[PDB]
């Protein structure tokens, strides 16, 4: 998974945290190529359907290639179940989209973040090459890493203690997304323009915007 | 051309015509009895059609598959002793067999060819031209597990497994016949085996038991066929046991 | 540098056949104590020797085609037909984006043309010829059974021979005594021999 | 030379009302759902004890998890079971949750009617189903039955029993289960009616009884296993 | 039945049971004696060709009897017209062989992949069915020399004398009863070829014109296969007229 | 016998050990990363190296494994589950692999333990390990080495492999996982962090 | 009968009786209304039943989460329209990345439904089909019946003994567009009670109600899920 | 008898002693059935005017397809069997699709009639599919030779017109075109000449009640297939009216 | 991130959205290379009565669009009486079309934007080389994008949608810096417009000069 040509290095990072009764997602809306943005606007977090949201982040054009995978199979199993799913269904449909791009794979990092039919509120990480898991917090893409070691010293807490030992409550998630967002425009050259966190209930989506620069 | 001569028409018999005229099909040419015992599930057929001018190896009514399921068949239709229809059989079924080592290892499963060769009569009501074949094979065998299983497949292609069953010269006789001679004894006994096969042959016994041809097939292991000169011991001291009961 | 090691004495009739179980992957040996020797059936054996993969997704396949084959004419297959038969599958199979290569050994005894044993090259070369060797070891095992014997000596004497030769598989090429895998093949079937 | 379907002038298809008929020769098939799991009972039609009860084809796995019996005509309902068997496993392998018995009951009723040859297609059927089958499984809203039949009619069950007398399969059922009730008891239930469409007198050997539960999940049954549910007539 | 469900093999019998196979075994006895007998050097093949017309362009002497392949040749009772296709089919099986197994061809082979062929037409494909027996022989090293009985359904056995044409239950009895086992040579066989081909048949003369002889006899350990010339066929027939003729009044 | 993904043959139980992350990459995808999964319920497996090439193999396996039982209606050999991944694996081998599994379940003539290598190869041996760096694991475990192993005789001996290998090496990471498997029916041991082993032993 | 044995027999009217006998299976079937407002587009059923120790058939399809259909007439050929019409929707987002208009489909549908009638024996479906549907333009409610020949309506009601229900529609023609999500139900139920006898009404468990619109996606109410929309019981002449 | 209902026409692999097959006979049969659809042609473009048979008052736009788009600058009108009208709208529109594709230009009328009109008859030919069984007429203005006004049969007969009608009540209607002019006149004095037509010949032995529903295809519309406008319509319509009375 | 090494181009399209009416401007000048080898040239077309596309970049890969659109709007038309495709299926599923081109390494840029109204909403839609769709207040891709887009966005920061007259203003300041900045264009501009009958734009004409640094 590379992009100087074939795929966009089209920058971005979203990060999603699951409590046990939210879902916080924080993502900037610059779209851009390289260092420069193209243009301002379109959001990189998309709603499939309207009882999930999907956060996808790296190159623009996979963001979009993504979410209509994710979008066709999310309908499909409502449609059979007769009654919604969500979190649980757009990870595991990420896997047989990734088997199906094995011998060059897709650059894009999906994560559904809504509530499950197997109930409790989920942010679930497929990565567009395989695999899945569920996390305590996790924040993805070509930025991946400096989400990680704020969610690993306290969500995790291996051989670390941050506000409490334990999975870290709503509302110091919810401030630990806009914090993660501040920080990343000085270091990362890519993250620009204004972050808008979508909060998920896990049915209903609320928007709003912040300025960063 | 009418609605009746037609291969589609699901008929007022409430099945399709070529399905069940197959079925009707399973008596006359040939008899194949196969029962199930512990150590050696042992098939057997009488009439391979031979005057003795013909070769006996170019015919086969016991042919293996694998290397642990083997089957014999009868089957009534136009043209006595008719080895082509039996003979594509067992070409498709015995390849999908070596296949299937392929492609999943070790000697197959009887159940699984059963399977197979069950649905392979079965697609065949949906595809073009085409009417089921009227065969009915007693799969005989042993599992790679080494569970001995003896199973019968039917024309339309509904498949049951039994501890002895027979076919061919009256199916529905043969079958009969076989149920008094069948104990739980004759399972464990490696004599008893043999000779269950052999009874059921009789009631329709043609020329020694040179005509007679008999296979024991072990766990894993190729098939055996027993010399046509020794089934022709069981045969003289059984035959007087078996005049007495019909 | 070909393959790892293998060497193959026919006697006369007999022929003693060993390789080396190492089927070993990145540094180690992966396994160590099965037989990439296969039975097609048992009056006829084939030997399979070249890298991991080709050995047992040649072999295997061949299998399960010998016993088709069987059931169909109601006879063995025949002896001089399986030479030119092996020849035909590995040069067909050689181009396939995964490489395969076999240097083969073909023993059976056949009612038909008789014994057959088979070298073959990696060249996909087919001779029948009594010495063979797998490996760049191929020149190594040859050779010794052109000066020592005119190759019609004892299998006894044979193996004694062996010996020598895998003393020169712990010094020219990397292998180790630990375990070879030996066999002889004659018209009953695959003898399991002492392992070095 | 000739075309495929044929209606009637009652305004229905010929092949479809001869496909009804077909159902009343065969085995009979009886689920009950209940929230602690489905469980299918089906006879094979016996004839002679020494047909094994062990290992028969009328209980055929559609998933791990969903099990499928049948009625009417038994050899061909393999066909249809073996294409839901293959959109189903296919799910199975990308959802890693459960594939709705629902959606494999409507997949099955598109190849009742749909047949064509004599210049239309070779791909398609000279034939329609006259195969009816109850779809029992458990899946994550809960454990559920379904009820397909030759006309193609996917309904949801909460009980059905179908067999070689329509009447008579779903008239037992009456007396004997009520939907809510322990699983032990549904298996029970299961059998009481089926003796009841059948000749004869209930037995081991005559039925293969398997039950489907969120606990357990598909489980074919052999001998011994078969004892144990017979205990309970 | 009281009407056949049969007038394509796109759809089938109303039992199931093909009426047509008997019908085409009726087109051989209408087609001339096929016979062939077995010698302990060779193997020979006697047919009677289509052709009995005094005009004869004669650039063939393979007309019915064809020479396949390098071991093994073949015969036709039926239709001619048939042959042609068979024959060009057979002579891609017969080389296909050869290509991966490089042997002296069995007679039970190169038959059975024939057999694959005559089955699937008369079960689907809409093709109407053979009314052809073929007979093949050949050498194996293996069982002998080997003669092989083919039917237009695809039904096979393996023989040492079988014949078939201008009523077949009579030739089939005739040419065992004449033939012996282990006392043959190939010209004894081929004089008996003549004499039995004669019976079966209504002409009590028979010529080269009306009948084709082959050879396969096996030369230092290889088979050479050959249909024979007219000049050579005459031979062979007047070698029996003597006997023939002393029958007749 | 390869990366930070074992198992090795004793008649009594199986041992199937996998980490959180055995260093798939030079990082973790998200904050916990499993390499310990069964989608089965009767069948252990072992698979290392990249992050793609055990997640694809042993889902394909799961499909393969259930259609022949659907079908069949008894479980199918070790050795026909095996063969299934190992021609599968085949295919894949190229774009992304380093990958290989080692197969337990319950066969014919009992227990079964088939070792299915990303070559094409099935082969049984006493001991295998799946990925790139079991090369460096090979010693301290083959000291302590028998055929037979009993189930806390297993389990000290994954315990002890891990915290030597915290000395040695560095590529294992943050838990362990142990998982018993009686034949059948697999039960999840101890996820007992690799740091916290390396402190007691 | 002659004719549509085959199909390549024409009659003497010049009309096929293959497509006409058709249509008489849609007259065996269940009644259904489909109307819509201007903001909605709402399918009110009768489900029917062949045991009641099972639930009721569900007569409110989702073909997507926005467009649902409502059958009458054979249940075989329904359910593989339903499919093929869901796998449509599949791919028109998959694609396309939206709503599938309403539009686009029937006429799709209507283009392959002609296919069968016009090869050789094979049959139109004999099935009618409503789609409501509310897509981007607003709602639509369609007709595709056994001919390929759709109608777009705004109200009209298909299955067995619906004429009755028809006649109703008409006089509420102005009432439709004006009507709110309630009240555009409340004329469902009053054209629906047409279908039944003069001895009865209707009863929340063979009433089965598909809701689409502005307000909400498409959900299907099932069994007793009806009833907050069911409270509202008009007239039925005699 | 000049037609047979039963014999000849078991198959679509069928000829007749008189040269004819029957089913094609059947085929303008079920083009009676059906009202009449009128389209005459001007040299600014072409007008056409259908009666549309209605049942219900309830029917909205896009309802009975009468009107179809092939192109952006070629219409249809069409007359009989609505089911049948469907798949000779596919027909001549696939054509026009590979066309534009490929060509890269605006077809021209003289190609487009004779190479449906070869698909048209093809159907036919085959028993994998049975004849059609709906008339259709092509209108287009182009510049690439004018408007021009073809008429194609079930039959597969394409044949040239200034005027043509397609009903049951054709005969009476192209005698009655005749009469009038509207062969050099512009589009927006033919539409009021369209609806006229269509009102004198409607017979109550030939037809049912009625909704008009008329078509542009010419400069106005700017080549494009568009219906006409509702304002447009109702004075085309209120000629129509005093016209009959 | 991508950018082939263009051959024949057309370097800008200027546009921006307004109530019921877009306005376009679309560069005359056809750059083969360095040579100019056309300008009368108008890459906006006309698809159909109520939609428009005006595409920047290669104009090779453009004109291979143009009749692709046309067959997908004639298939979408047929179903109506007088129905007319909206601007986001077409935009999306070329979209999904250069997303998969640009993975295949030779190929071509081109993007474009589509103006539509064929819902109950004007969409202005675009499809990129790289691909994406989205709503923009003002737009401008290609060379515009990377060099007065920029311009536009410090406009569009603290006021979200410019007046007539200031867009007016910008175009004429916009011309004089392409030219100047970029190579392959000339000052020459067609203003274009679509509205609901179809497009209009007459041919190119000569607008403001000015490569004068000298006065500066």
């Amino acid at each position: 998974r590379f992009s100087p040509y074939a795929f966009n290095g089209g920058t971005v990072l979203a990060i999603a945290g699951e409590d046990f009764s939210i879902v916080a997602s924080d993502t900037r809306l610059s779209e851009g190529f390289s260092i420069h943005t193209r243009d301002s606007p379109k959001c990189y977090k998309l709603t499939d359907k309207t009882v999930i949201g999907c956060s996808g982040f790296h190159g623009d054009c996979l963001t979009l290639t993504k979410i209509i995978e994710a979008r066709l199979k999310m309908y499909k199993h409502s449609n059979n179940k007769a009654m919604t799913t969500g979190a649980i269904a757009a990870m595991l449909s990420t896997i047989l989209y990734s088997r199906r791009f094995f011998p060059y794979y897709v650059y894009n990092i999906i994560e559904g973040l809504d509530e499950e039919g197997k109930g409790a509120v989920y942010s679930f990480d497929p990565v567009g090459s395989y695999q899945r898991d569920s996390f305590k917090a996790g924040g993805s893409a070509s930025a991946m890493l400096q989400p990680l070691l704020d969610n690993q010293v306290g969500f995790k807490n291996m051989q670390n203690v941050e506000h409490v030992p334990l999975t870290l409550d709503r509302a110091m998630r919810l401030v630990k997304d806009v914090f993660i967002s501040a920080a990343e425009r000085d270091v990362y050259t890519g993250d620009a323009l204004r972050i808008c966190i979508v909060t998920k209930e896990g049915i209903r989506e609320e928007t709003v915007p912040l300025r960063k620069d | 051309m009418s609605y009746d001569r037609a291969i589609t028409v699901f008929s007022p018999d409430g099945h399709l015509f070529q399905v069940e005229y197959a079925q009707e099909a399973v008596k006359k040419g040939s008899t194949a009895v196969g029962v199930r015992g512990r150590d050696i599930v042992v098939l057997g057929v009488e009439k391979k059609s031979v005057a003795k001018l013909q070769d006996e190896r170019t015919v086969r009514k016991i042919c293996a598959l694998d290397d642990n399921v083997c089957m014999a068949f009868a089957v009534v239709a136009s043209v006595s002793g008719l080895t082509a229809d039996a003979r594509i059989v067992i070409n498709r079924a015995r390849v999908e067999c070596q296949s299937h080592r392929l492609t999943v290892g070790d000697p197959v499963t009887v159940e699984y060819i059963t399977r197979y060769i069950a649905s392979l009569k079965q697609r065949y009501t949906q595809s073009n031209g085409r009417r089921p074949f009227g065969i009915s094979a007693l799969i005989v065998g042993f599992d790679f597990d080494g569970t001995p299983r003896l199973y019968q497949t039917d024309p339309s292609g509904t498949y049951h497994a039994w501890k002895a069953n027979a076919i061919g010269r009256g199916a529905k006789s043969v079958r009969e016949f076989l149920e008094k001679n069948y104990t739980d004894d004759a399972i464990e006994t490696d004599d008893l085996t043999i000779k269950l096969v052999i009874k059921a042959l009789l009631e329709v016994v043609q020329s020694g038991g040179k005509n007679i041809e008999l296979a024991v097939m072990r766990r894993d292991q190729p098939l055996k066929i027993l010399s046509p000169e020794e089934i022709e011991k069981y045969v003289a001291e059984i035959e007087k046991e078996k005049e007495e009961n019909e | 540098m070909e393959y790892l090691i293998g060497i193959q004495g026919p006697d006369y009739v007999l022929v003693a056949s060993d390789r080396v179980a190492a089927s070993n992957i990145v540094q180690m040996k992966d396994d160590h104590d099965k037989m990439f020797k296969m039975s097609e059936k048992i009056l006829l054996l084939c030997v399979g020797e070249a890298g991991d993969t080709v050995q047992f997704a040649e072999y295997i396949q061949k299998n399960v085609q010998l016993y088709k084959m069987r059931n169909g004419y109601e006879l063995s297959p025949t002896a001089a037909a399986n030479f030119t038969r092996r020849n035909l599958a590995d040069c067909l199979r050689s181009r396939t984006p995964y490489h395969v290569n076999l240097l083969l050994a073909g023993y059976d005894e056949h009612e038909g043309p008789a014994l057959y044993y088979m070298d073959y090259l990696a060249a996909l070369a087919k001779a029948p010829f009594a010495a063979h060797g797998y490996g760049a070891f191929l020149t190594l095992s040859i050779l010794d059974r052109y000066y020592t014997p005119t190759i019609s000596r004892e299998r006894a004497v044979e193996l004694l021979r062996k010996c020598l030769e895998e003393l020169q598989k712990r010094f020219i090429l990397n292998l180790p005594t630990f375990s070879v895998r030996v066999i002889d093949k004659d018209g009953i079937h695959n003898l399991e021999n002492i392992t070095f | 030379d000739r075309g495929v379907n044929t209606f009637s002038p009652e305004g229905r298809l010929f092949q479809v009302e001869y496909a009804i008929e077909g159902h009343k020769l065969g085995s009979t098939a009886i689920g009950i759902q209940t929230s602690e799991g489905v469980c299918l009972a089906v006879e094979k039609r016996i004839t002679s004890p020494l047909m094994e009860p062990s290992s028969i084809e009328k209980i055929v796995e559609i998933d791990a998890h969903i099990g499928c019996a049948m009625s009417g005509l038994i050899a061909d309902a393999k066909t249809l079971i073996d294409k839901a068997r293959v959109e189903t496993q296919n799910h199975w392998f990308t959802y890693n949750e459960t594939m709705t018995v629902e959606s494999v009951t409507q997949a099955v009723s598109n190849l009742a009617l749909q047949f064509g040859e004599e210049d239309a297609d070779p791909g398609a059927m000279s034939r329609p189903f006259g195969v009816a089958l109850l779809f029992g499984g458990v899946d994550e809203k809960g454990p559920q039955l379904f009820h397909m039949d030759p006309s193609g009619t996917f309904v949801q069950c909460d009980a059905r029993a179908i067999g070689s007398a329509s009447e008579g399969a779903q008239s037992s059922l009456q007396e004997v289960y009520h939907k809510s009730t322990t699983l032990k008891e549904a298996i029970k239930s299961s059998l009481i009616i089926l003796k009841q469409v059948m000749e004869e007198k209930l037995n081991a050997t005559n039925i293969e009884l398997a039950t489907v539960q969120p606990g357990q999940n598909f489980h074919m049954f052999t001998k011994e296993e078969l004892e144990e549910v017979i205990k309970d007539i | 039945m009281s009407r056949r469900y049969d007038s394509r093999t796109t759809i089938f019998s109303p039992e199931g049971r093909l009426y047509q196979v008997e019908y085409a075994m009726e087109a051989i006895g209408h087609a001339g004696t096929c016979l062939g007998i077995l010698a302990n050097d060779g193997v020979l093949l006697a047919a009677e060709r289509r052709n009995i017309h005094k005009l004869l362009d004669e650039v063939f002497f393979s007309e019915k009897i064809y020479k396949l392949n390098e071991d093994m040749a073949c015969s036709v009772a039926g239709i001619t017209s048939d042959a042609n296709v068979l024959t060009n089919e057979l002579r891609l099986i017969a080389q296909r062989y050869l290509l991966q197994y490089q042997e002296p061809i069995p007679c039970e082979q190169l038959v059975t992949a024939l057999c694959d062929i005559k089955q699937a037409y008369t079960q689907f494909g809409g093709k109407r069915p053979f009314g052809v027996s073929l007979l093949y022989i050949g050498w194996d090293k293996h069982y002998g020399f080997q003669l092989y009985q083919s039917d237009p359904s695809g039904n096979y056995g393996g023989w040492k004398a079988t014949c078939i044409g201008n009523n077949s239950a009579a030739a089939v009895s005739m040419l065992k009863q004449d033939y012996k086992e282990g006392e043959m040579t190939l010209k004894s066989a081929l004089a008996l070829a003549v004499k039995v081909l004669n019976k079966t048949m209504d002409v009590s003369k028979l010529s080269a014109e009306k009948v084709e002889i082959a050879t396969l006899t096996r030369e230092n350990g290889k088979t050479v296969i050959r249909v024979l010339k007219q000049k050579e066929v005459e031979q062979l027939i007047k070698k029996h007229e003597e006997e023939e003729a002393k029958a007749e009044r | 016998t390869t990366t930070l993904a074992f198992k090795f043959q004793h008649g009594v139980i199986v041992a199937a050990d996998s980490r959180a992350t055995a260093g798939p990459y030079i990082a973790s995808q998200t904050v916990k990363k499993v390499i310990e999964i069964n989608p089965y319920l009767l069948g252990t497996m072992a698979g290392g190296a990249a992050d793609c090439s055990f997640w694809e193999r042993l889902l394909a396996r799961q499909c393969r494994i259930y259609e022949l039982r659907n079908k069949e209606r008894i479980s199918v050999a070790a050795a026909s589950k095996l063969l299934a991944n190992m021609v599968y694996q085949y295919k894949g081998m190229g774009l992304s692999m380093g990958t290989m599994i080692c197969g337990w379940d319950k066969r014919g003539p009992g227990l079964y333990y088939v070792d299915s290598e990303g070559n094409r190869i099935s082969g049984t041996a006493f001991s295998v390990g799946s990925g790139s760096v079991y090369a460096f694991g090979v010693m301290d475990r083959g000291y302590s080495y028998d055929l037979q192993v009993e189930e806390a005789y297993d389990l000290a001996r994954r315990a002890i492999y891990q915290a030597t290998y915290r000395d040695a090496y560095s590529g294992g990471a943050v838990n362990l996982y142990h998982v018993r498997e009686d034949g059948w029916i697999r039960v999840s041991s101890d996820n007992v962090a690799d740091l916290h082993d390396k402190y007691t032993s | 009968n002659q004719y549509d044995n085959d199909v390549t027999v024409w009659s003497p009217q010049g009309r096929i009786h293959q497509i006409e006998y058709a249509m008489e299976a849609v007259k065996q079937g269940s009644a259904t209304v489909g109307l819509k407002s201007k903001t909605h587009a709402v399918l009110v059923a009768l489900k029917r039943a062949q045991s009641e120790l099972a639930a009721h058939q569900k007569k409110i399809l989702h073909v997507d989460n926005h467009i649902g259909i409502s059958i009458a007439g054979l249940t075989a050929d329904a359910r593989l329209l339903c499919n093929f019409m869901r796998q449509e929707c599949l791919d028109s987002r998959f694609v396309f990345d939206r709503p599938l208009p309403v539009s686009r489909l029937v006429s799709l549908i209507g283009s392959k439904t002609q296919i069968p009638t016009q090869r050789y024996g094979r049959r139109p479906y004999g099935v009618g089909l409503l789609i409501a549907g509310y897509d981007d333009m607003g709602p639509h409610v369609f007709q595709t019946c056994p001919s390929a020949n759709y109608f777009d309506c705004r109200a009209m009601s298909i299955g067995a003994r619906s004429q009755s229900a028809r006649t109703y529609l008409e006089r509420h023609m102005s009432e439709f567009m004006q009507c709110n999500l309630d009240e555009l139900v409340k004329h469902g139920l009053r054209a629906l009670r047409e279908t039944l006898p003069a001895e009865q009404d209707l009863t929340t468990k063979n009433v089965s109600i598909g809701i689409v619109g502005k307000d909400l996606e498409f959900t299907i109410y099932d069994d007793d899920d009806v009833s907050p929309f069911l409270d509202g019981l008009e007239e039925r002449p005699q | 008898m000049s037609s047979i209902g039963t014999g000849y026409d078991l198959s679509a692999s069928t000829f007749s002693p008189d040269g004819r097959v029957f089913q094609v006979e059947y085929a303008m049969k079920a083009v009676e059935n059906s009202s009449t659809a009128i389209g005459i042609r001007c040299k600014d473009g072409v007008v056409f005017g259908v009666e549309k048979l209605v049942l219900s008052k309830l029917y909205e736009e896009g309802s009975n397809k009468r009107l179809f788009n092939v192109d952006r600058h070629v219409g249809m009108a069409v007359a009989g069997l609505l089911a049948d009208a469907r798949s000779l709208a596919d027909i001549a529109r696939e054509e026009a699709s590979n066309f534009r594709s490929n060509f890269g230009y605006n077809i021209p009328l003289k190609h487009l009639a004779d190479r449906v009109a070869m698909y048209v008859h093809a159907y036919t030919l085959y028993s994998a599919v049975r004849p059609f069984g709906c008339s259709f007429m092509l209108g287009s203005y182009s510049v690439n030779d004018g408007a021009q006004l073809y008429m194609i049969d079930p039959s597969g007969v394409s044949y040239g017109y200034w005027g043509c009608a397609i009903g049951k009540a054709r005969q009476a209607a192209k005698t009655e075109i005749e009469k009038l002019q509207m062969k050099e006149m512009t589009c927006r004095d033919v539409v009021k000449e369209v609806a006229k037509i269509i009102y004198i010949v409607h017979d109550e032995v030939k037809d049912k009640a009625f909704e008009l529903e008329l078509s542009w295809v010419g400069e106005l519309t700017k080549g494009r297939h568009e219906i006409v406008p509702k304002d447009v319509r109702e004075e085309a319509e209120k000629y129509a009216k005093e016209s009959l009375k | 991130t991508q950018n082939p090494m263009v051959t024949g181009t057309s370097v800008l399209g200027v546009k921006f959205d307004c109530g019921v009416v877009i306005a376009a401007d679309m560069l005359g000048s056809y750059g083969s290379l360095a040579r100019f080898r056309n300008i009368s040239r108008i890459m906006r077309v006309n698809d159909s009565t109520m939609l428009g596309a005006s595409g920047d970049y290669a104009d090779f890969q453009y004109l291979k669009q143009v009749l692709g659109q046309m067959v997908i709007d004639e298939e979408l038309f047929g179903d109506g009486h007088s129905y007319s495709p909206r601007a986001i299926h077409s935009w999306l599923t070329r979209a999904m079309y250069s997303r998969r081109s640009k993975m295949n390494p030779l190929w071509n840029t081109k993007v474009i934007g589509g103006y539509a109204g064929g819902e109950s909403f004007l969409g202005y839609v675009d499809m990129l080389g790289v691909a994406y769709e989205a709503p923009s207040l003002a737009t401008g891709y290609g060379a515009y994008l990377a060099q007065p887009l920029l311009r536009e966005v410090l406009e569009k920061q603290p006021v979200l949608s410019q007046t007539e007259a200031r867009e007016l203003v910008e175009r004429c300041m916009r011309v004089l810096y392409y030219r100047d900045a970029r190579s392959y264009n000339r000052f020459q501009v067609a203003t274009v417009t679509e509205k609901g009958v179809e497009i209009e734009g007459p041919l190119s004409a000569q607008t403001n000069w000015d490569i004068a640094h000298m006065i500066s």
